[PDB]
């Protein structure tokens, strides 16, 4: 069972950049190597077959080189859509083995998030639970800090974050922060705010509302 | 009396998967029906609308698969009489699953009179393999062997020149992709 | 043209067996090898096995030779994978991929995947609550709205807007498992503030494992 | 499936008459048409093959014609031997289809039938069954309507007709109408009559008897 | 001197199988086609199928295909037809017919296949005695009622075939009982009514019956 070692795990490059992924096999696999592009959510798509051959539909910019155990995948000029997780695979001996996969992201002009707050819906409040949503929309880099302040007290442990994979169009990230409380816990306090800290923000943004 | 028809494959009897193939049958002028028989069963019928005006028929497969690989014969009708079957057409579907490896013993080009034995490997195939001499006298040589088949040629001659190819098989009519040339 | 349609995602109580399917169309099923690839969270892509449909010839990975049962049905042009003795550890996204286009062992066409979840937890459909726009939700000339898809089991969930008519500006976030043992999610869509008292926005949420389909009008 | 429509269903002609039978195919048959003569009892005999060609033995007076869909068989002067049922057949496409048939009969002068009634025999009555026979003898044309009335009550279904093939001697037909009743049904009523209607009859004839 | 000689008249129950033979002689069996055509009582002809003895190749009418199987014995130079799951409507005369370049060159005598729930039986012969209401002019009719037999055919003669002019044996008519019946009438001068004796001689080969009923007024 041949072991495929992909390198690097991830990489970030500007648009129009030459990107090079490395792939190493334990045994000489000749040229029986394939490359796949996997976009977030979707199934892998065949990019390169037999080390260097371009699959029908795959653009000119994509390419592959090698022989034996050392192999490389290149993008001539990185496009915002090319943001995906790439994998190499061998077809020399059974079982077919895949590389751990190397992610690819795009470096672009720092953009501050647009912060939006959503109070608990009256339908949810009916149930007996209140979830407040803090959305940080279309920002870069991914590194963002969101704190929840119920009646100016820091609400540590009552919330869960979730960040989107980089947008294939404007190369940004979006993040949601949901504060989950009981109807009783929610009706107990007045002001509900989420305080956002990001590179693109000179001062932290405090999006709030009153119950 | 009633001439025996001629059956042939256009472009060739070796048809790679999902490629187009047209089987042509030349019977006689003023023949009412023309039948294509596949592996002992009626496959297709062509009734030449002006019969006295026609002596041939075209049957075409749009996407070639394993399901239509095999033996074909042609028969035509005059009144209620049937012509005796045409020659057998062996329609082979190539490029099926895998590519076999084609090594040569002792070397790729040698001095005349040397004993040459071509070797062809492909596991995950049948015991039957095929050796083909591209172009000028495109004849097929059949070989037997579990996983690796031996194609001996013996003392080489000037006719033994040419670029050779190997096919593995999944049945007598469904061959694998062609192996890299020699 | 060429398609590989897989069966719906399932919840599987430990011990149970699962039979995931892969229906082939747009080509002659039997002339292409069907591979079954697994993708456990983080574990990456692992090849389980393959079938030569034409002669029913099977090739498994010893690792998965134990519970996986790859079978091909020419008569329906569907390839099946049976997973017996399901252990929690087996929870993953299951793919089927064809392998005959270039006789050089590459998976040219892939199915959509089947998210199998091994759990003693019962199936629960999501509750869909609206994330209604306001001034504490509108950035001058650009409004934000959406819906929270709370307490469902298992993954996946499908959020579309105006039944797929609204595709630009949408962000359906990754599911976050909660302390309750259930998943939650939020699909957010930015919209022009002018289109609020005119354009009716509906989020169409569908949870196939519980056959739930909820449509929520996000009023402001 | 090619449908052969042969016209007319029947025809009556004197000896030495020109006869023309029509045959129309649903599809163009490219002269793949045959004609058969079938005499009473015997098997069909091939007359004309490939639309126009006469079969070895077939006399000069028979002629085949037509080119596709429309075909006619003609007899220049009808002889005594030519009185038979004629059929056309196609052999262009499977299944082979035949025309409905044409009964060529001898034309004669209209002759009214001689009506005779036969009561149930004592032997038959001894076997619990009873059949009254109405015989219309030596008439032309074949067309005749015979009704059965028991004690002035018209009957239906309880009787079956049977007509003879045209006599070679005087070119006439004879017809039997058998009223079948049980001994019990017969012994229950007294007057049994058969009322005959034919071209050669100015008024309908009512042949009856009493039990 | 081409001849096609078929197997004799078969009587079958509904749902049964019937296999009809056809011996070819006077010509080269393989060189031609063997077709099977049938004809229903009081109906036109209907094509069943054909066999090419040389190839073994057959084609059927979709109406059958499933029920029928036409077969050829090269060595015995005989063709066959097997019709399984017989419905009433299968009762007909089955002809084997030769397929030459000139179409159907030659046909066999035909084979009567009678399909019913009924069983072979003799007829009961009753005299249709001549009455003053069976006498017109100087002539009187008389005859026999051949009743409740199965299957066809029935042979009627008069005075051992002496009496021929005036004879009118009608076709068989199939009664609701599933049995046949026909009458054989004769017109003879009413002067001879008691001067000459009249005997209708009825023969039924299937049941093996020979009845000589005397018709007397």
């Amino acid at each position: 069972d041949i072991q495929m070692t992909q390198s690097p795990s991830s990489l970030s490059a500007s648009v129009g950049d030459r990107v090079t992924i490395t792939c190493r096999a334990s045994q000489d696999i000749s040229n029986y190597l394939n490359w796949y592009q996997q976009k977030p959510g979707k199934a892998p798509k065949l990019l390169i077959y037999y080390t260097s051959r371009l699959h029908s539909g795959v653009p000119s910019r994509f390419s592959g080189s090698g022989s034996g155990t050392d192999f490389t995948f290149t993008i001539s000029s990185l496009q915002p859509e090319d943001i995906a997780t790439y994998f190499c695979q061998q077809g020399n001996t059974r079982p077919w083995t895949f590389g751990g996969g190397t992610k690819v992201e795009i470096k672009r002009t720092v953009a501050a998030p647009s912060v939006f707050i959503f109070p608990p819906s009256d339908e949810q409040l009916k149930s007996g639970t209140a979830s407040v949503v803090c959305l940080l929309n279309n920002f870069y880099p991914r590194e963002a800090k969101v704190q929840w302040k119920v009646d100016n007290a820091l609400q540590s442990g009552n919330s869960q974050e979730s960040v989107t994979e980089q947008d294939s169009k404007d190369s940004t990230y979006s993040l949601s922060s949901t504060l989950t409380l009981s109807k009783a816990d929610y009706e107990k306090h007045k002001v509900y705010a989420c305080e956002v800290t990001h590179q693109g923000l000179s001062s932290p943004v405090t999006k709030s509302f009153n119950r | 009396t009633l001439p025996k028809p001629f059956i042939w494959a256009e472009p060739h009897f070796m048809v790679p998967k999902e490629k187009q193939v047209t089987i042509c049958c030349q019977g006689n002028y003023g023949a009412v029906e023309y039948q294509l028989h596949f592996e002992g069963s009626l496959f297709a019928v062509d009734r030449p609308k002006p019969p006295e005006r026609i002596n041939k028929v075209k049957f075409y497969i749009p996407d070639m698969n394993s399901r239509m690989a095999g033996q074909y014969s042609c028969i035509y009708r005059v009144g209620e009489l049937w012509s005796e079957p045409s020659n057998l057409l062996d329609l082979v579907v190539t490029e099926m699953y895998d590519t076999p490896t084609l090594s040569v013993h002792p070397g790729p080009e040698v001095i005349s009179g040397e004993k040459v034995t071509f070797y062809c490997r492909l596991d995950t195939a049948t015991s039957m393999f095929l050796l083909l001499k591209e172009g000028r006298s495109s004849h097929v040589q059949r070989g037997y062997g579990k996983v690796q088949a031996e194609f001996p040629l013996g003392p080489v001659t000037t006719a033994h020149r040419g670029t050779y190819r190997c096919f593995g098989s999944y049945n007598n009519h469904a061959w694998s992709f062609p192996s890299e040339p020699v | 043209q060429v398609q590989l349609v897989q069966s719906g995602a399932e919840v599987k109580k430990p011990g149970s067996s699962v039979k995931v399917s892969c229906k082939a169309s747009g080509y002659t099923f039997s002339d292409y090898v069907i591979n079954w690839v697994r993708q456990a969270p983080g574990q990456g892509l692992e090849w389980m096995g393959e079938i030569y449909p034409g002669s029913g010839t099977n090739y498994y990975n010893e690792k998965f030779k134990a519970k996986a049962t790859i079978t091909a049905d020419k008569s329906t042009s569907t390839a099946y994978m049976e997973l017996s003795s399901l252990r929690s550890e087996d929870t993953a996204v299951y793919y089927c991929a064809r392998r005959g286009r270039y006789g050089l062992y590459a998976m040219d066409y892939w199915g959509q995947g089947t998210t199998v979840t091994v759990s003693s937890a019962s199936t629960k459909g999501p509750s869909v609550f609206p994330l209604a726009p306001s001034s504490k939700s509108t950035s001058g000339g650009t409004a934000a709205l959406g819906c929270l898809v709370k307490d469902y089991f298992p993954e996946p969930v499908t959020v579309s807007w105006n039944s797929g008519a609204l595709t630009s500006g949408v962000h359906t976030f990754p599911a976050v498992l909660q302390s309750s043992g259930l998943y939650s999610l939020s699909s957010v869509v930015t919209v022009p503030s002018s289109s609020l008292g005119t354009q009716t926005y509906i989020c169409n949420v569908n949870h196939k494992p519980s056959n739930t389909k909820v449509d929520k009008r996000v009023e402001p």
